[PDB]
Protein backbone atom coordinates (compact mmCIF):
# COMPACT_ATOMS: atom_id res chain seq x y z
CA UNK A 1 0.00 0.00 0.00
CA UNK A 2 2.73 2.81 0.47
CA UNK A 3 4.50 1.64 -2.35
CA UNK A 4 1.33 2.22 -4.51
CA UNK A 5 0.50 5.36 -2.87
CA UNK A 6 4.09 6.85 -3.65
CA UNK A 7 3.43 5.55 -7.22
CA UNK A 8 0.04 7.10 -7.63
CA UNK A 9 1.45 10.39 -6.03
CA UNK A 10 4.14 10.62 -8.56
CA UNK A 11 2.16 9.68 -11.32
CA UNK A 12 -0.20 13.07 -9.68
CA UNK A 13 3.02 15.62 -9.75
CA UNK A 14 4.59 13.86 -13.17
CA UNK A 15 0.85 14.33 -15.00
CA UNK A 16 1.19 18.08 -15.13
CA UNK A 17 3.38 17.23 -18.51
CA UNK A 18 0.02 16.22 -20.74
CA UNK A 19 -1.80 19.34 -20.14
CA UNK A 20 1.10 21.94 -20.24
CA UNK A 21 1.81 24.01 -23.64
CA UNK A 22 5.20 25.04 -23.54
CA UNK A 23 7.56 26.68 -26.59
CA UNK A 24 10.73 25.34 -27.94
CA UNK A 25 13.29 27.39 -26.36
CA UNK A 26 16.15 27.98 -28.38
CA UNK A 27 19.36 25.98 -27.60
CA UNK A 28 22.00 28.48 -25.65
CA UNK A 29 21.23 32.13 -25.90
CA UNK A 30 17.15 32.85 -25.66
CA UNK A 31 17.67 36.40 -26.72
CA UNK A 32 20.38 37.77 -24.42
CA UNK A 33 20.02 35.27 -21.48
CA UNK A 34 22.15 31.99 -21.83
CA UNK A 35 20.06 29.07 -20.39
CA UNK A 36 22.46 26.23 -21.70
CA UNK A 37 22.93 25.09 -17.87
CA UNK A 38 19.63 24.10 -17.31
CA UNK A 39 18.94 22.51 -21.06
CA UNK A 40 19.52 19.16 -21.91
CA UNK A 41 22.47 18.91 -24.81
CA UNK A 42 21.84 17.68 -27.95
CA UNK A 43 24.51 15.32 -29.49
CA UNK A 44 24.02 13.20 -32.62
CA UNK A 45 26.86 10.45 -32.05
CA UNK A 46 24.71 8.83 -29.56
CA UNK A 47 21.34 8.74 -27.66
CA UNK A 48 19.83 11.78 -26.36
CA UNK B 1 13.81 -5.90 -2.58
CA UNK B 2 14.40 -2.17 -3.59
CA UNK B 3 11.58 -1.51 -6.40
CA UNK B 4 12.35 0.47 -9.35
CA UNK B 5 11.34 3.90 -9.65
CA UNK B 6 7.96 4.48 -11.31
CA UNK B 7 9.71 6.46 -14.18
CA UNK B 8 12.74 6.27 -16.42
CA UNK B 9 15.06 9.29 -16.10
CA UNK B 10 14.32 10.35 -19.34
CA UNK B 11 10.56 10.75 -18.09
CA UNK B 12 12.21 13.20 -15.50
CA UNK B 13 14.03 14.98 -17.78
CA UNK B 14 10.93 15.57 -19.62
CA UNK B 15 9.27 17.01 -17.14
CA UNK B 16 11.97 19.48 -16.29
CA UNK B 17 12.45 20.10 -19.91
CA UNK B 18 8.44 21.11 -19.97
CA UNK B 19 9.15 22.41 -16.75
CA UNK B 20 11.87 24.76 -18.66
CA UNK B 21 9.16 25.76 -21.22
CA UNK B 22 6.52 26.43 -19.48
CA UNK B 23 7.98 29.55 -17.63
CA UNK B 24 8.07 32.02 -20.57
CA UNK B 25 3.87 33.27 -21.06
CA UNK B 26 2.00 36.55 -20.95
CA UNK B 27 1.73 36.34 -16.97
CA UNK B 28 -0.74 39.50 -16.94
CA UNK B 29 -3.75 37.84 -17.57
CA UNK B 30 -6.71 36.81 -15.33
CA UNK B 31 -6.87 33.19 -15.85
CA UNK B 32 -4.78 30.20 -17.44
CA UNK B 33 -6.78 28.93 -19.91
CA UNK B 34 -4.75 30.81 -23.12
CA UNK B 35 -0.98 30.48 -23.33
CA UNK B 36 0.47 33.05 -24.95
CA UNK B 37 3.86 32.13 -27.34
CA UNK B 38 5.91 35.43 -25.68
CA UNK B 39 9.86 34.56 -25.80
CA UNK B 40 12.25 34.16 -22.32
CA UNK B 41 13.41 37.05 -22.65
CA UNK B 42 10.24 38.99 -23.04
CA UNK B 43 8.89 37.09 -20.11
CA UNK B 44 11.61 37.85 -18.23
CA UNK B 45 11.73 41.44 -18.55
CA UNK B 46 7.87 41.10 -17.99
CA UNK B 47 8.48 39.70 -14.92
CA UNK B 48 11.10 42.62 -13.89
CA UNK B 49 8.46 45.46 -15.01
CA UNK B 50 5.79 43.86 -13.07
CA UNK B 51 8.28 43.75 -9.74
CA UNK B 52 8.35 47.41 -10.08
CA UNK B 53 10.84 48.17 -12.49
CA UNK B 54 9.86 50.57 -15.65
CA UNK B 55 10.22 49.85 -19.21
CA UNK B 56 12.42 52.51 -19.52
CA UNK B 57 15.09 51.27 -17.21
CA UNK B 58 14.64 47.90 -18.34
CA UNK B 59 15.11 49.20 -21.90
CA UNK B 60 18.23 50.71 -20.92
CA UNK B 61 19.85 48.59 -19.12
CA UNK B 62 19.18 45.42 -21.57
CA UNK B 63 22.78 44.22 -21.13
CA UNK B 64 23.66 44.93 -18.07
CA UNK B 65 19.93 42.79 -17.11
CA UNK B 66 21.49 39.77 -18.82
CA UNK B 67 24.86 40.10 -17.66
CA UNK B 68 23.68 40.32 -14.06
CA UNK B 69 21.03 36.79 -14.88
CA UNK B 70 23.67 34.94 -16.37
CA UNK B 71 26.63 35.60 -13.79
CA UNK B 72 23.87 33.93 -11.79
CA UNK B 73 23.04 31.20 -13.98
CA UNK B 74 26.91 30.82 -13.69
CA UNK B 75 27.26 31.52 -10.26
CA UNK B 76 24.42 28.41 -9.29
CA UNK B 77 27.34 26.17 -10.00
CA UNK B 78 28.70 26.91 -6.72
CA UNK B 79 25.81 25.70 -4.38
CA UNK B 80 26.78 22.42 -4.71
CA UNK B 81 29.11 22.02 -1.91
CA UNK B 82 28.74 20.82 1.93
CA UNK B 83 28.34 24.74 3.20
CA UNK B 84 24.47 24.89 1.25
CA UNK B 85 21.49 24.20 2.79
CA UNK B 86 19.53 22.71 -0.05
CA UNK B 87 22.69 20.23 -1.17
CA UNK B 88 22.77 19.22 2.77
CA UNK B 89 19.17 17.93 2.38
CA UNK B 90 19.83 16.39 -0.49
CA UNK B 91 22.51 14.06 0.95
CA UNK B 92 20.17 14.03 4.09
CA UNK B 93 17.55 12.27 1.88
CA UNK B 94 19.92 9.95 0.26
CA UNK B 95 21.22 9.19 3.59
CA UNK B 96 17.95 8.55 5.02
CA UNK C 1 -7.46 -8.58 -23.80
CA UNK C 2 -9.49 -11.42 -22.96
CA UNK C 3 -3.39 -14.19 -24.12
CA UNK C 4 0.13 -12.94 -22.99
CA UNK C 5 1.07 -10.20 -21.30
CA UNK C 6 2.84 -7.32 -22.73
CA UNK C 7 5.28 -4.68 -22.12
CA UNK C 8 4.76 -1.15 -22.59
CA UNK C 9 6.55 2.07 -21.98
CA UNK C 10 5.26 5.16 -20.70
CA UNK C 11 5.62 8.18 -22.20
CA UNK C 12 4.05 11.88 -21.94
CA UNK C 13 3.54 13.81 -25.14
CA UNK C 14 3.24 17.48 -23.97
CA UNK C 15 0.40 19.35 -26.16
CA UNK C 16 2.02 21.17 -29.29
CA UNK C 17 4.38 23.21 -28.63
CA UNK C 18 3.78 27.29 -30.30
CA UNK C 19 6.75 28.08 -31.58
CA UNK C 20 6.95 32.31 -31.19
CA UNK C 21 5.93 34.18 -34.61
CA UNK C 22 8.70 36.74 -35.52
CA UNK C 23 6.34 39.57 -36.80
CA UNK C 24 5.76 42.42 -34.52
CA UNK C 25 3.74 40.72 -31.69
CA UNK C 26 2.52 37.50 -30.54
CA UNK C 27 0.57 35.12 -31.17
CA UNK C 28 -1.73 33.67 -28.18
CA UNK C 29 -4.33 30.59 -27.90
CA UNK C 30 -7.66 31.97 -26.89
CA UNK C 31 -9.98 29.70 -26.04
CA UNK C 32 -13.35 29.17 -27.92
CA UNK C 33 -15.11 26.39 -26.76
CA UNK C 34 -14.81 25.43 -23.10
CA UNK C 35 -16.23 22.72 -20.41
CA UNK C 36 -16.68 22.90 -17.01
CA UNK D 1 -15.89 24.78 -4.77
CA UNK D 2 -18.63 23.10 -3.34
CA UNK D 3 -17.85 21.20 -0.06
CA UNK D 4 -20.07 17.94 1.09
CA UNK D 5 -19.85 15.41 4.32
CA UNK D 6 -17.12 12.24 3.53
CA UNK D 7 -17.23 9.96 6.48
CA UNK D 8 -14.41 10.88 8.29
CA UNK D 9 -14.08 14.77 6.97
CA UNK D 10 -14.66 16.84 3.93
CA UNK D 11 -15.32 16.09 -0.49
CA UNK D 12 -14.55 18.71 -2.43
CA UNK D 13 -15.51 19.24 -6.16
CA UNK D 14 -13.87 21.86 -7.33
CA UNK D 15 -15.45 23.39 -10.64
CA UNK D 16 -12.76 24.75 -12.67
CA UNK D 17 -12.93 26.25 -16.39
CA UNK D 18 -11.52 24.00 -19.42
CA UNK D 19 -11.55 24.80 -22.60
CA UNK D 20 -11.68 22.62 -25.33
CA UNK D 21 -10.72 24.24 -28.40
CA UNK D 22 -8.44 26.96 -29.12
CA UNK D 23 -7.74 29.47 -31.42
CA UNK D 24 -4.70 31.16 -32.76
CA UNK D 25 -4.72 34.66 -32.38
CA UNK D 26 -2.57 37.18 -33.57
CA UNK D 27 -1.91 39.35 -30.53
CA UNK D 28 -0.22 42.75 -29.96
CA UNK D 29 1.77 44.08 -26.78
CA UNK D 30 0.25 47.07 -26.79
CA UNK D 31 -0.92 49.97 -29.44
CA UNK D 32 0.02 53.77 -29.50
CA UNK D 33 0.03 56.46 -31.76
CA UNK D 34 2.64 58.93 -33.20
CA UNK D 35 2.70 61.91 -30.90
CA UNK D 36 5.67 63.79 -29.36
CA UNK D 37 4.42 62.71 -26.11
CA UNK D 38 3.45 58.71 -26.96
CA UNK D 39 -0.05 58.04 -25.18
CA UNK D 40 0.12 53.90 -25.23
CA UNK D 41 -2.30 51.40 -24.12
CA UNK D 42 -2.11 47.91 -22.95
CA UNK D 43 -5.49 45.20 -22.46
CA UNK D 44 -6.57 44.69 -18.90
CA UNK D 45 -7.34 41.30 -18.52
CA UNK D 46 -7.06 40.21 -22.44
CA UNK D 47 -5.05 41.08 -24.86
CA UNK D 48 -4.85 42.89 -28.14
CA UNK D 49 -5.88 40.29 -30.80
CA UNK D 50 -6.37 41.33 -34.52
CA UNK D 51 -9.03 39.11 -35.65
CA UNK D 52 -12.26 40.61 -37.20
CA UNK D 53 -15.61 40.79 -35.44
CA UNK D 54 -17.28 38.89 -38.12
CA UNK D 55 -4.18 44.05 -40.28
CA UNK D 56 -3.62 47.62 -38.17
CA UNK D 57 -7.49 47.14 -36.79
CA UNK D 58 -6.37 46.25 -33.55
CA UNK D 59 -9.68 44.64 -30.91
CA UNK D 60 -10.01 43.17 -27.67
CA UNK D 61 -10.61 39.84 -26.39
CA UNK D 62 -10.98 37.78 -23.17
CA UNK D 63 -8.39 35.87 -21.78
CA UNK D 64 -10.60 32.83 -21.21
CA UNK D 65 -12.87 33.27 -24.56
CA UNK D 66 -11.96 34.44 -28.06
CA UNK D 67 -14.59 37.22 -29.03
CA UNK D 68 -12.87 40.31 -30.46
CA UNK D 69 -14.20 43.76 -29.23
CA UNK D 70 -13.94 47.24 -29.83
CA UNK D 71 -10.35 48.43 -27.61
CA UNK D 72 -12.14 51.42 -25.06
CA UNK D 73 -10.95 53.06 -21.92
CA UNK D 74 -12.94 50.23 -19.93
CA UNK D 75 -10.75 47.15 -21.14
CA UNK D 76 -7.81 48.99 -21.78
CA UNK D 77 -5.11 50.77 -19.39
CA UNK D 78 -2.23 53.71 -20.21
CA UNK D 79 0.88 52.53 -19.87
CA UNK D 80 4.43 54.13 -20.46
CA UNK D 81 6.21 53.38 -23.69
CA UNK D 82 7.19 50.49 -24.77
CA UNK D 83 9.38 49.76 -28.10
CA UNK D 84 7.56 46.45 -28.81
CA UNK D 85 4.02 48.30 -29.19
CA UNK D 86 2.51 48.20 -32.09
CA UNK D 87 2.89 51.99 -33.37
CA UNK D 88 -0.50 53.26 -35.04
CA UNK D 89 -1.12 56.16 -37.12
CA UNK D 90 -4.47 54.71 -38.57
CA UNK D 91 -7.84 53.19 -37.21
CA UNK D 92 -6.57 54.29 -33.67
CA UNK D 93 -8.93 53.52 -31.07
CA UNK D 94 -10.85 56.14 -28.44
CA UNK D 95 -7.87 55.75 -25.41
CA UNK D 96 -5.36 56.67 -28.51
CA UNK D 97 -7.35 59.81 -30.04
CA UNK D 98 -6.05 62.97 -29.74
CA UNK E 1 -16.25 37.40 -15.88
CA UNK E 2 -13.09 37.60 -13.10
CA UNK E 3 -11.39 34.26 -14.63
CA UNK E 4 -11.25 36.27 -18.02
CA UNK E 5 -14.78 36.14 -19.91
CA UNK E 6 -16.04 39.39 -21.20
CA UNK E 7 -19.39 40.41 -20.11
CA UNK E 8 -20.57 40.36 -23.75
CA UNK E 9 -20.02 36.72 -24.11
CA UNK E 10 -21.15 35.57 -20.68
CA UNK E 11 -24.67 37.22 -22.03
CA UNK E 12 -24.65 35.79 -25.23
CA UNK E 13 -23.75 32.46 -23.70
CA UNK E 14 -25.81 32.27 -20.49
CA UNK E 15 -28.27 29.06 -21.40
CA UNK E 16 -25.04 27.01 -22.60
CA UNK E 17 -23.29 28.37 -19.61
CA UNK E 18 -25.83 27.23 -17.38
CA UNK E 19 -26.59 23.61 -19.13
CA UNK E 20 -22.13 23.38 -19.02
CA UNK E 21 -22.76 23.34 -15.42
CA UNK E 22 -25.39 21.47 -14.90
CA UNK E 23 -23.72 18.57 -16.88
CA UNK E 24 -20.52 19.05 -14.52
CA UNK E 25 -22.83 18.76 -11.95
CA UNK E 26 -24.99 15.73 -13.42
CA UNK E 27 -21.81 13.75 -13.77
CA UNK E 28 -20.19 14.68 -9.90
CA UNK E 29 -22.14 11.10 -9.44
CA UNK E 30 -19.67 9.20 -12.29
CA UNK E 31 -16.74 9.66 -9.41
CA UNK E 32 -17.55 7.62 -6.78
CA UNK E 33 -16.22 4.41 -8.00
CA UNK E 34 -12.58 3.05 -7.26
CA UNK E 35 -10.78 4.51 -10.05
CA UNK E 36 -10.84 8.13 -8.72
CA UNK E 37 -7.95 8.81 -6.06
CA UNK E 38 -10.34 11.32 -3.78
CA UNK E 39 -13.01 8.18 -3.45
CA UNK E 40 -9.64 5.77 -2.52
CA UNK E 41 -8.74 8.05 -0.28
CA UNK E 42 -11.98 8.17 1.44
CA UNK E 43 -12.23 4.29 1.71
CA UNK E 44 -8.37 4.54 2.84
CA UNK E 45 -9.58 6.66 5.94
CA UNK E 46 -12.24 4.16 6.56
CA UNK E 47 -9.99 1.28 6.37
CA UNK E 48 -7.00 2.72 8.33
CA UNK F 1 9.73 61.01 -5.59
CA UNK F 2 11.21 64.39 -5.69
CA UNK F 3 14.64 64.63 -6.97
CA UNK F 4 15.50 65.76 -10.68
CA UNK F 5 16.35 63.45 -13.89
CA UNK F 6 19.31 64.99 -14.12
CA UNK F 7 11.38 71.33 -4.44
CA UNK F 8 7.70 71.44 -5.68
CA UNK F 9 8.55 69.33 -9.08
CA UNK F 10 7.65 66.21 -8.26
CA UNK F 11 8.48 62.70 -10.49
CA UNK F 12 7.88 59.48 -10.66
CA UNK F 13 9.70 56.22 -9.97
CA UNK F 14 9.68 52.50 -9.89
CA UNK F 15 9.42 50.74 -6.53
CA UNK F 16 12.73 48.56 -7.60
CA UNK F 17 15.03 51.04 -8.98
CA UNK F 18 15.51 54.56 -8.71
CA UNK F 19 14.60 56.66 -12.26
CA UNK F 20 12.20 59.70 -12.13
CA UNK F 21 10.11 59.62 -14.74
CA UNK F 22 7.37 62.72 -15.24
CA UNK F 23 3.95 61.56 -13.94
CA UNK F 24 1.41 60.83 -15.90
CA UNK F 25 -1.96 58.90 -16.16
CA UNK F 26 0.16 56.05 -16.82
CA UNK F 27 1.99 55.83 -13.47
CA UNK F 28 -0.72 57.58 -11.01
CA UNK F 29 -4.48 56.94 -10.15
CA UNK F 30 -7.04 59.57 -8.96
CA UNK F 31 -7.63 59.08 -5.67
CA UNK F 32 -9.99 60.76 -2.76
CA UNK F 33 -8.19 63.85 -0.61
CA UNK F 34 -5.99 63.46 1.93
CA UNK F 35 -4.45 65.40 4.26
CA UNK F 36 -0.81 64.22 4.38
CA UNK F 37 -0.93 64.82 -0.04
CA UNK F 38 1.16 67.92 -1.37
CA UNK F 39 -0.93 70.50 -2.05
CA UNK F 40 0.59 71.46 -5.26
CA UNK F 41 0.30 75.41 -6.97
CA UNK F 42 2.97 75.08 -9.28
C1 LIG G 1 26.54 30.17 -21.97
O1 LIG G 1 26.70 29.21 -20.95
C2 LIG G 1 27.38 28.05 -21.37
C3 LIG G 1 27.29 27.04 -20.25
O2 LIG G 1 27.66 27.65 -19.03
C4 LIG G 1 28.81 28.40 -21.79
O3 LIG G 1 29.46 27.29 -22.38
C5 LIG G 1 30.72 27.06 -21.73
O4 LIG G 1 31.73 27.87 -22.29
C6 LIG G 1 32.99 27.74 -21.66
C7 LIG G 1 33.91 28.82 -22.18
O5 LIG G 1 34.06 28.67 -23.58
C8 LIG G 1 33.51 26.31 -21.89
O6 LIG G 1 34.73 26.09 -21.23
C9 LIG G 1 32.50 25.32 -21.33
O7 LIG G 1 32.85 23.99 -21.63
C10 LIG G 1 31.11 25.58 -21.91
N1 LIG G 1 30.13 24.69 -21.34
C11 LIG G 1 29.75 24.62 -20.05
C12 LIG G 1 28.69 23.58 -19.77
O8 LIG G 1 30.19 25.32 -19.15
C13 LIG G 1 28.79 29.51 -22.83
O9 LIG G 1 30.07 30.01 -23.11
C14 LIG G 1 27.93 30.69 -22.36
N2 LIG G 1 27.87 31.73 -23.35
C15 LIG G 1 27.36 31.65 -24.60
C16 LIG G 1 27.46 32.93 -25.40
O10 LIG G 1 26.86 30.65 -25.08
C1 LIG H 1 7.40 52.13 -32.55
O1 LIG H 1 8.03 53.38 -32.50
C2 LIG H 1 9.01 53.47 -31.49
C3 LIG H 1 9.39 54.93 -31.33
O2 LIG H 1 9.79 55.45 -32.58
C4 LIG H 1 10.17 52.54 -31.85
O3 LIG H 1 11.12 52.49 -30.81
C5 LIG H 1 12.44 52.74 -31.34
O4 LIG H 1 12.86 51.69 -32.18
C6 LIG H 1 14.13 51.92 -32.76
C7 LIG H 1 14.37 50.88 -33.83
O5 LIG H 1 14.35 49.60 -33.26
C8 LIG H 1 15.19 51.94 -31.65
O6 LIG H 1 16.47 52.22 -32.15
C9 LIG H 1 14.84 53.03 -30.65
O7 LIG H 1 15.69 53.01 -29.53
C10 LIG H 1 13.40 52.86 -30.15
N1 LIG H 1 13.02 53.92 -29.25
C11 LIG H 1 12.87 55.22 -29.54
C12 LIG H 1 12.45 56.08 -28.38
O8 LIG H 1 13.07 55.72 -30.65
C13 LIG H 1 9.64 51.12 -32.01
O9 LIG H 1 10.61 50.26 -32.53
C14 LIG H 1 8.43 51.07 -32.95
N2 LIG H 1 7.85 49.76 -32.88
C15 LIG H 1 7.40 49.06 -33.94
C16 LIG H 1 6.84 47.71 -33.59
O10 LIG H 1 7.43 49.47 -35.09
C1 LIG I 1 -3.34 70.39 1.78
O1 LIG I 1 -4.56 71.09 1.81
C2 LIG I 1 -5.57 70.42 2.55
C3 LIG I 1 -6.89 71.10 2.27
O2 LIG I 1 -6.79 72.47 2.59
C4 LIG I 1 -5.16 70.40 4.02
O3 LIG I 1 -6.06 69.63 4.79
C5 LIG I 1 -6.50 70.40 5.93
O4 LIG I 1 -5.45 70.63 6.84
C6 LIG I 1 -5.83 71.41 7.95
C7 LIG I 1 -4.59 71.81 8.72
O5 LIG I 1 -3.93 70.65 9.17
C8 LIG I 1 -6.86 70.64 8.77
O6 LIG I 1 -7.33 71.40 9.87
C9 LIG I 1 -8.07 70.32 7.90
O7 LIG I 1 -8.99 69.49 8.55
C10 LIG I 1 -7.61 69.60 6.63
N1 LIG I 1 -8.71 69.32 5.74
C11 LIG I 1 -9.47 70.22 5.08
C12 LIG I 1 -10.55 69.61 4.22
O8 LIG I 1 -9.34 71.43 5.16
C13 LIG I 1 -3.80 69.72 4.16
O9 LIG I 1 -3.28 69.83 5.45
C14 LIG I 1 -2.77 70.32 3.20
N2 LIG I 1 -1.59 69.51 3.21
C15 LIG I 1 -0.33 69.98 3.25
C16 LIG I 1 0.73 68.92 3.27
O10 LIG I 1 -0.05 71.17 3.27
C1 LIG J 1 -18.61 24.03 -28.39
O1 LIG J 1 -18.56 22.62 -28.42
C2 LIG J 1 -19.83 22.00 -28.35
C3 LIG J 1 -19.62 20.51 -28.18
O2 LIG J 1 -18.68 20.27 -27.16
C4 LIG J 1 -20.64 22.37 -29.60
O3 LIG J 1 -21.94 21.84 -29.55
C5 LIG J 1 -20.77 23.88 -29.67
O4 LIG J 1 -21.39 24.30 -30.86
C6 LIG J 1 -19.39 24.54 -29.61
N1 LIG J 1 -19.51 25.97 -29.57
C7 LIG J 1 -18.82 26.83 -30.34
C8 LIG J 1 -17.85 26.21 -31.31
O5 LIG J 1 -18.96 28.05 -30.27
C1 LIG K 1 -2.27 26.73 -33.76
O1 LIG K 1 -0.95 26.45 -34.16
C2 LIG K 1 -0.46 25.22 -33.65
C3 LIG K 1 1.02 25.12 -33.92
O2 LIG K 1 1.68 26.26 -33.41
C4 LIG K 1 -1.28 24.07 -34.24
O3 LIG K 1 -0.90 22.83 -33.70
C5 LIG K 1 -2.76 24.28 -33.91
O4 LIG K 1 -3.58 23.34 -34.54
C6 LIG K 1 -3.21 25.67 -34.35
N1 LIG K 1 -4.57 25.91 -33.95
C7 LIG K 1 -5.55 26.36 -34.77
C8 LIG K 1 -5.13 26.62 -36.20
O5 LIG K 1 -6.70 26.56 -34.40
C1 LIG L 1 -8.19 36.28 -37.97
O1 LIG L 1 -7.27 36.02 -36.93
C2 LIG L 1 -5.94 35.82 -37.37
C3 LIG L 1 -5.12 35.34 -36.19
O2 LIG L 1 -3.91 34.78 -36.65
C4 LIG L 1 -5.43 37.11 -38.00
O3 LIG L 1 -4.11 36.98 -38.48
C5 LIG L 1 -6.31 37.44 -39.20
O4 LIG L 1 -5.96 38.67 -39.79
C6 LIG L 1 -7.78 37.52 -38.78
N1 LIG L 1 -8.62 37.67 -39.93
C7 LIG L 1 -9.69 38.49 -39.98
C8 LIG L 1 -10.44 38.49 -41.30
O5 LIG L 1 -10.05 39.18 -39.04
C1 LIG M 1 17.73 64.72 -4.97
O1 LIG M 1 17.01 63.82 -4.15
C2 LIG M 1 16.84 64.27 -2.82
C3 LIG M 1 16.26 63.14 -2.00
O2 LIG M 1 16.43 63.40 -0.62
C4 LIG M 1 15.98 65.54 -2.83
O3 LIG M 1 15.78 66.06 -1.54
C5 LIG M 1 16.71 66.61 -3.64
O4 LIG M 1 15.94 67.77 -3.78
C6 LIG M 1 17.04 66.09 -5.03
N1 LIG M 1 17.87 67.04 -5.74
C7 LIG M 1 17.72 67.35 -7.04
C8 LIG M 1 18.70 68.37 -7.56
O5 LIG M 1 16.87 66.85 -7.76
Amino acid sequence: GANLRQDESIANLFSSIKTQNTQPLQAGLNGDFNLTMLQIPQVTTGER
Amino acid sequence: KVLPPLYDPYMEAAYTSSLLGSIAGASWTAGLSSFAAIPFAQSIFYRLNGVGITQQVLSENQKIIANKFNQALGAMQTGFTTTNLAFNKVQDAVNA
Amino acid sequence: TIDVFQIATLNFTSPLTLAPINSTGFVVAVPTNFTF
Amino acid sequence: SFAINAPNGLYFFHVGYQPTSHVNATAAYGLCNTENPPKCIAPIDGYFVLNQTIDQQWYYTGSSFFHPEPITEANSKYVSMDVKFENLTNKLPPPLLS
